[PDB]
């Protein structure tokens, strides 16, 4: 499968060890298939490995980051988009995993 | 003879009055601050939702 147009939403994104941010992506894709996911930007990535992907639609994953700005580059299927969100200070101080 | 009116209809705020113990009921006055540590199993996680 490979995506003709593809974008990306962050909403309400927490920096923190845990997988504290969610984004929405959006693509128009040739064929339905299973599309891998990754997070290129060293400093952010997505707990999602793979997602199957249809010829238009839309998927959510979860991400984690310490950045405090989810300004990183996403890549479904090899196209990429600038996804970028003022991500919010943890709630918690501490918490049980690295 | 010369009580006049009692604090039942006198107290403020709307507040009702009871006895035995003597208290304020169902007052409206402020604001309360609350925290509440929800049971996350409460949460759906975002992309299941």
């Amino acid at each position: 499968p490979t995506i003709l147009e593809v974008s990306c939403t962050v909403a309400d994104c927490i920096y923190s060890a845990d997988f504290g941010g969610s984004l929405t992506l959006q693509y128009k894709a040739d064929r339905e298939g299973h599309c891998p996911v990754h997070s290129h930007s060293t400093t952010a990535v997505l707990k999602e490995a793979t997602t199957h992907v249809t010829a238009v639609g839309s998927i959510t994953l979860h991400f984690s980051t310490s950045s405090p700005q989810a300004n990183f580059i996403v890549s479904l299927c090899g196209k990429k988009t600038t996804c970028n969100a003022e991500c919010k200070p943890p709630a918690d101080h501490i918490i049980g995993e690295p | 003879n010369n009580s006049g009116r009692p604090l039942q209809e006198t107290a403020p705020f709307g507040c009702k009055i009871e006895v035995e113990p003597l208290r304020a009921s169902n007052c409206a006055y402020g604001h309360i601050p609350i925290s509440i540590d929800i049971p996350d199993a409460a949460f759906v996680r975002s992309s299941e939702s």
